[PDB]
């Protein structure tokens, strides 16, 4: 497990940016 | 509170250290610039900060040990540091990369933090060399109305030394990378040093409520043999005429104690209009002999950061203690999930000390207390981004008129980033915007202007859309 996968998961899909 | 304002600058930093100094120097800074600056001391800085500089406010620059720093550089809220490598070679190269976090330096180290045995002379001129022997002469220094040992049991940083000695760590570091599926207490050594801590307690040869204050209280009027604290207590200690002694820690099992080494760092907030003000003052007046001499003489630093006064300073035994105290530990590593580790150590500590847990309990439930630490580290800021934006729209309006031939697609904002005209069918790229903790923003964003100047829609709705998925993916 690596320093950026404990955190909450930005959606990054349809509807975003 | 004193607020962020252009032309000025704010200074945030423990009470414990010595701010009053640091002011000293902040004054020597205003006499030459005019640039006034405040230094405050709020209770909890280290937690506060995350808080008020995501949105625009907090102060211009925060002292912390390093290992704070990185869960605020992940989360976009301090500034890159950019010294000059004649500047760097000042300062030893292990401070540096106590602050260098995802490839950039984000703090000025100032001090190398270890904790050391404090003993008084007078009471015992022969300092114990092992935690063994504690128990015996607390024995007999209680036939005499005094006791062997006090220290602060309610902050983890002080018991961490015994519970590393023979195994205990934070996160296995391998392949270039933590490993942070594991806290490092689930290992015998972890447990015999907490178990020796928690028997201490049982036998009557400490008490679990012992604090900061009381410790320092009880060996400055001489009633206890030993303390274990770091060079800013000393000032104290000195007030108090105890004729005391700064030593190597006592060892366990033959194990040197390990403390966790905190490199006291000066970080510019993200949010700052005083970036270059702060850089000023941190490089040429701040890590001089001068400034560090002026805040040393208020509270004493310990070992500090920069070669030429450190050299100065391990003239004084106590000094050189530190530092192989610091040699015998561990530099705390500075990844975001430190504040985790702290907080469940912190409980599991307290726990095992009390009776309110066993120590197998206790550091069974360090594990799961340091992973329910984790979403909290997710805390973002909108300022960057709409700073982006208001760029991006004023570029948008001066830049002129493409002057390529053929179709493409027009300069555009997408609400994370900015974009320029593109030709047809070219893959545009640029570096994932540091807005949310969970981006990589050494990875890249694509935006694809397909074969006839349109932007790439995205199927699932048909909207314009940028690729922003190698930021988080894995
Ligand atoms: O107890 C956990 C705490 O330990 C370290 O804090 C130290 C700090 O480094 C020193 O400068 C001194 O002020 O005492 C603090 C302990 O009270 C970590 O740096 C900190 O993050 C952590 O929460
Ligand atoms: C692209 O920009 C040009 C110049 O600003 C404008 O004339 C044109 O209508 C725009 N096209 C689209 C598809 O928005
Ligand atoms: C976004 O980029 C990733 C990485 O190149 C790729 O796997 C994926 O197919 C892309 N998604 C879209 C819809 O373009």
């Amino acid at each position: 497990l690596h320093k950026l996968q404990t955190y909450p998961r930005t959606n990054t899909g349809s509807g975003t940016p | 509170m004193a607020k962020i304002e252009e032309g000025k600058l704010v200074i945030w930093i423990n009470g414990d250290k010595g701010y009053n100094g640091l002011a000293e120097v902040g004054k020597k800074f205003e006499k030459d610039t005019g640039i006034k600056v405040t230094v405050e001391h709020p209770d909890k800085l280290e937690e506060k900060f995350p808080q008020v500089a995501a949105t625009g406010d907090g102060p211009d620059i925060i002292f912390w040990a390093h290992d704070r720093f990185g869960g605020y550089a992940q989360s976009g809220l301090l500034a890159e540091i950019t010294p000059d490598k004649a500047f760097q070679d000042k300062l030893y190269p292990f401070t540096w990369d106590a602050v260098r976090y995802n490839g950039k330096l984000i703090a000025y180290p100032i001090a190398v933090e270890a904790l050391s045995l404090i003993y008084n002379k007078d009471l015992l001129p022969n300092p114990p060399k092992t935690w063994e022997e504690i128990p015996a002469l607390d024995k007999e220094l209680k036939a005499k109305g005094k006791s062997a040992l006090m220290f602060n049991l309610q902050e983890p940083y002080f018991t961490w030394p015994l519970i590393a000695a023979d195994g205990g760590y934070a996160f296995k570091y391998e392949n270039g990378k933590y490993d942070i599926k594991d806290v490092g207490v689930d290992n015998a050594g972890a447990k015999a040093g907490l178990t020796f801590l928690v028997d201490l307690i049982k036998n009557k040869h400490m008490n679990a409520d012992t604090d900061y204050s009381i410790a320092e209280a009880a060996f400055n009027k001489g009633e206890t043999a030993m303390t274990i604290n770091g060079p800013w207590a000393w000032s104290n200690i000195d007030t108090s005429k105890v004729n005391y002694g700064v030593t190597v820690l006592p060892t366990f099992k033959g194990q040197p104690s390990k403390p966790f080494v905190g490199v006291l760092s000066a970080g510019i907030n993200a949010a700052s209009p005083n970036k270059e003000l702060a850089k000023e003052f941190l490089e040429n007046y701040l890590l001089t002999d001068e400034g560090l001499e002026a805040v040393n003489k208020d509270k004493p630093l310990g070992a500090v950061a920069l070669k030429s006064y450190e050299e100065e300073l391990a003239k004084d035994p106590r000094i050189a203690a530190t530092m192989e105290n610091a040699q015998k530990g561990e530099i705390m590593p500075n990844i975001p999930q430190m504040s985790a580790f702290w907080y469940a150590v912190r409980t599991a500590v307290i726990n095992a000390a009390s009776g309110r847990q066993t120590v197998d309990e206790a550091l069974k439930d360090a594990q799961t207390n340091a992973a329910a630490e984790f979403p909290f580290l997710y805390v973002v800021g909108r300022k960057k981004m709409m700073d982006a934006q208001y760029k991006c729209y004023d570029r948008m309006q001066q830049l002129p008129a493409y002057q390529g031939e053929g179709p493409y697609c027009n300069r555009t904002w997408d609400g994370w980033l900015c974009w320029d005209d593109t030709p047809a069918g070219v893959l545009s790229y640029q570096f994932c915007p540091d807005y949310f903790p969970d981006f990589d923003p050494s990875e890249k964003v694509t935006k694809y202007c397909d074969e006839k100047g349109v932007w790439f829609k995205h199927p699932e709705n048909n909207r314009t859309w940028s690729n922003y998925t190698m930021c988080n993916a894995f």
